RNA sequence: AAAUUGAAGAGUUUGAUCAUGGCUCAGAUUGAACGCUGGCGGCAGGCCUAACACAUGCAAGUCGAACGGUAACAGGAAGAAGCUUGCUUCUUUGCUGACGAGUGGCGGACGGGUGAGUAAUGUCUGGGAAACUGCCUGAUGGAGGGGGAUAACUACUGGAAACGGUAGCUAAUACCGCAUAACGUCGCAAGACCAAAGAGGGGGACCUUCGGGCCUCUUGCCAUCGGAUGUGCCCAGAUGGGAUUAGCUAGUAGGUGGGGUAACGGCUCACCUAGGCGACGAUCCCUAGCUGGUCUGAGAGGAUGACCAGCCACACUGGAACUGAGACACGGUCCAGACUCCUACGGGAGGCAGCAGUGGGGAAUAUUGCACAAUGGGCGCAAGCCUGAUGCAGCCAUGCCGCGUGUAUGAAGAAGGCCUUCGGGUUGUAAAGUACUUUCAGCGGGGAGGAAGGGAGUAAAGUUAAUACCUUUGCUCAUUGACGUUACCCGCAGAAGAAGCACCGGCUAACUCCGUGCCAGCAGCCGCGGUAAUACGGAGGGUGCAAGCGUUAAUCGGAAUUACUGGGCGUAAAGCGCACGCAGGCGGUUUGUUAAGUCAGAUGUGAAAUCCCCGGGCUCAACCUGGGAACUGCAUCUGAUACUGG
């Protein structure tokens, strides 16, 4: 229901903070070809129960910080 | 506040106002909310020369949106025709 | 100023700011004593000066200067101090 | 804004005849329209592909009496409009009020014509119009007013509209001097010796 | 810049207003431009009467 | 039922041909300039450069139904003082008309102008919570009781002026504390705290200090929660070039606590962690307001930001703050710098990138024009005032559209000119002559529409004690236009007052002589002139356009000549000298699962404006307008599972 966006994380050494990356798959606007685009972003993970490479899933909340308005829900994919 | 109001878009010596409501603090033909009916004072015989919207009209008027006094003019004449 | 108008509002404006300044200043003095009680570490002096601040502190925000958010945030982080203390 | 020159060289030009006179004359006893006008008609010059389409524009805006800058803005709402592009220039070529005035026979010559319409003589569903462009619609009412009807180069006009040809489209009668443009004329209808197709060439550059 | 006077006939000399316009000379190696006559101090071309425009020349009587 | 009506090549390498490829040309458009010419009307446009500085006039004022009072007028309401039986004096103006200045609140943050800066803090598309809101409006409560002064005014007094100072006089919707006040604030609760302003028309009795008390109507005053508008903030995707700009960042990334904003936030502080951005272009340089839109292009694309509309920034330059709900404020404040101005030398005044207009720059960009009569704004309950926005007038062919500059006859093929083979033809029905019209310009009359509103009375309804006073609904007489010698119609007479420009060797539609002789000169290309020039200048003739014609500058097309639609790499330009390989690009075959891309449907939005389609109004058109379509996009929801993806 509520808009979520699920991405893989990419460094996790900040106090309840991780970088996510975003992988959206959009055609180009002119020769029509299909890349893929980084979307990465701060998410505030409050009891940082991730690391390096499992992907988890945010949702838009407020301004936490100067950048960072994401905030983490659930971690899918945690077993490396 | 909000009022119901004219705005001229016809040429020279040939008005012709298009009744719609926008912010008192805006020019005479600039930004308006919504666009309610039109009005032509040189329209001629066997032609509308007016077509309120009188539901949008008590609609706005219920929230608090003011009427001006050609547009209040009209709306009795609109009323009494119809 | 050229316009009537604009000559006459330039000092009622300095006159208003003449007036507001005291107003000011007299309610900053007031949350001042509140905060030196808070750090002097006596609950009684805290409150001694709170219930006497939050008076002129709720006066003035339907009266001009200062707004009921900012009051009633002054007197949130006043009580929380005072709960604090001790 | 209109021709003001000799009504016999641009037919020599063309080749053809233009109607350009009331017809009381022949064509052939009337000027020497087998050649080219000027000092140099005599040749036969070989006209190109571009040559030709210009030389058929060029005769069909004679012929209607119009200009180049009319003429483009018709062919703009020929091609605007559906159907065949250059049965639709044609039908609003000859919907014009000078022309229609001219083909139900009030006027001698399509100058004459244009000049009746220009002097107020000319009423369309009893209203006075006076511009030589007016478009007509079909089931209107064109009308010479009471104080034209008198005239004696309108009746003249009227006397020799009949020994010619007789559009199938109009509506006439001399008694009232009045007619009614029944329906658009078609591509059939009107004159076979001119080619559609040159004149879209043309202007598609 | 250098330009290129057309026609015969130039009174313009040292110290001379002149107007310039576009329009290089294929013959000659430099030129870019074309000075246009009947400008502020630029007379035209005398006992001319065919392209008269073109080098600023009024209509005869 | 319609929003699909869409695709042109040519010249030039060579003794000759093909292909590659370069240049130029035909077409359309502009905020256009220049040269020639030039009649009218309608609709639009008119500093693209010096955000160069400004003489001068006007652009934001209004409210006495808030208050003290009367400095000009009038009724001199009005007793009125020596009343010339209208003459003068205090005045009465908390009596009524009204009123310069003053206090008070409202408006100045709207309207108007510009694109210097800003390549992202800006703009467009789609979402979100953490907040405000005068004026508009709904609901529920209340307006009880007093003070201290202050401007005006008055006596001085410093300065040339700007401007001030000194002691009292005094007002209120100016200010403040009491008391009441929760669905308000703080607080887990208990509990603690926060507001006020009165005015206007009347009225019988009850009433009176003879000013009045009291009832109703009208508008305000407050406290809380709502509706709309305006907002402030954040995120996601897009928004010029340069890598011959590759590392940048230490309040910098995050965290704890405090402070601050109406609101979230390193916005800020103290401490701790050493992190954050970056070949999906970080940092830096130049340039540039963005969007709907406009031109060109069949389309995809390219260029662009003229007018209008939405947003941002700016107001001599820079910094700052206050009043104010709303500004770090064009015609508000303070300070520093330049400029200009007055001076008694001590000291002061101003910011046209507003409407006009002035001085310079330029190739060029308008009159120091009328009116609030309408549409709106500001003030006022109203009447009423302001409004260089706006409605309009003036100039310019700057662009589009329409009309005219006569028409039908008219072969003695008049005269003259042009060439000629001297017999001829061309100008040419062209001209002269005859007949017929008077559109436009001029004169004289008639005459709409842009006018709805407002005041004064009258009948009815809502009101109360009331037929008073108010509001509303109909009725009758007053009324109102700058444009405006309006649009338009009618009579006068006369064919008059009304056509020029460019080109003519091929591209491209148009040929013959005269004057020179690689000289004079033309030119976008091919190229011409050395005595036969259809290419130079003129003449005759012809072609195109038309109140316009050519040149110039820019954009798109042709250029399939940056090719995603739509190229090539053996020899014209194009395979790294070869191999390995990271990121990356792609990926054999079957099943199940997910449904991210993809496909279907629905919702919101994609402003208005503009294009297109169907109709209407301007006598047609330009132009305006109603509806439809379209805005090719984004987000969400419900499904489909073949393909790609996990
Ligand atoms: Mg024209
Ligand atoms: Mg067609
Ligand atoms: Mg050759
Ligand atoms: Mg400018
Ligand atoms: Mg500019
Ligand atoms: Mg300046
Ligand atoms: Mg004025
Ligand atoms: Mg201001
Ligand atoms: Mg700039
Ligand atoms: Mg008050
Ligand atoms: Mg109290
Ligand atoms: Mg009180
Ligand atoms: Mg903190
Ligand atoms: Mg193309
Ligand atoms: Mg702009
Ligand atoms: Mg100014
Ligand atoms: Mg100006
Ligand atoms: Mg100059
Ligand atoms: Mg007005
Ligand atoms: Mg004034
Ligand atoms: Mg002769
Ligand atoms: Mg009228
Ligand atoms: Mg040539
Ligand atoms: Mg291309
Ligand atoms: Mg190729
Ligand atoms: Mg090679
Ligand atoms: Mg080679
Ligand atoms: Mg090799
Ligand atoms: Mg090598
Ligand atoms: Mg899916
Ligand atoms: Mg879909
Ligand atoms: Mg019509
Ligand atoms: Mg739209
Ligand atoms: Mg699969």
């Amino acid at each position: 229901k509520i808009r979520t966006l699920q991405g893989r994380v990419v460094s996790d050494k900040m106090e309840k903070s991780i970088v996510v990356a975003i992988e959206r798959f959009v055609k180009h606007p002119i020769y029509g070809k299909f890349i893929k685009r980084t979307t990465k972003l701060h998410v505030h993970d409050e009891n940082n129960e991730c690391g390096i490479g499992d992907v988890v899933e945010i949702r838009e909340c407020r301004p936490l910080s100067k950048t960072k308005s994401w905030t983490l829900v659930r971690v899918v994919e945690k077993a490396v | 506040m909000v009022t119901i109001r004219l705005a001229r878009h016809g040429a020279k010596k040939r008005p012709f106002y298009q009744v719609v409501v926008a912010d008192s603090r805006n020019a005479r033909n600039g930004r308006f909310i919504e666009r309610v009916g039109f009005f032509n004072p040189i329209a001629s015989e066997k032609e509308e020369g007016t077509r309120l919207d009188l539901d949008r009209i008590a609609h706005w008027v219920g929230q608090g949106a003011t009427i001006s006094d050609r547009v209040a003019a009209l709306i009795k004449e609109v009323n009494k025709a119809a | 100023a050229n316009i009537k108008s604009a000559k006459k509002r330039a000092i009622q404006s300095e006159k208003a700011r003449k007036h507001n300044a005291s107003r000011r200043s007299m309610m900053r003095t007031f949350i001042k004593k509140v905060y030196a009680a808070i750090e002097a570490g006596d609950k009684a002096a805290a409150q001694k000066a709170f219930n006497e601040m939050q008076p002129i502190v709720d006066r003035q925000a339907a009266k001009g200067l200062i707004h009921k958010n900012k009051a009633a945030r002054h007197k949130a982080n006043l009580t929380a101090q005072i709960n604090k203390l001790a | 804004a209109r021709y003001l020159g000799p009504k016999l060289k641009l037919s020599r030009r063309e080749g053809t005849d233009l109607f350009l006179k009331s017809g009381v004359r022949a064509i052939d006893t009337k000027c020497k329209i087998e050649q080219a006008p000027g000092q140099h008609g005599a040749r036969k010059p070989r006209l190109s592909d571009y040559g030709v389409q210009l030389r058929e524009k060029q005769k069909v805006r004679r012929i209607y009496g119009v200009l180049e800058r009319q003429f483009r803005n018709y062919y703009k709402e020929a091609a605007r409009l559906k159907g065949n592009t250059g049965e639709n220039l044609l039908a609003l070529l000859e919907g014009r009020l000078d022309n229609v005035v001219y083909r139900m026979g009030f006027g001698a010559t399509r100058a004459e014509a244009r000049q009746l319409v220009s002097h107020k003589a000319i009423m369309v569903n009893g209203r006075v119009v006076n511009i030589a462009s007016y478009q007509v619609s079909p089931n209107d009412v064109v009308s010479i007013r009471e104080k034209a009807k008198k005239q004696s180069r309108v009746k003249a006009a009227l006397e020799l509209a009949e020994q010619r040809e007789k559009p199938t489209w109009l509506e006439v009668d001399a008694g009232k001097m009045e007619g009614t443009f029944k329906r658009k004329p078609e591509r059939s209808d009107l004159s076979a010796d001119i080619n559609e197709h040159l004149i879209v060439e043309l202007y598609s550059k | 810049v250098t330009s290129y006077i057309g026609g015969e006939g130039h009174n313009l000399q040292e110290h001379s207003v002149i107007l310039i316009r576009g329009g290089r000379v294929k013959d000659l190696p430099g030129v870019r431009y074309h000075t246009v006559r009947g400008a502020l101090d630029c007379s035209g071309v005398k006992d001319r009467k065919q392209a008269r425009s073109k080098y600023g020349v009024k209509r005869p009587k």
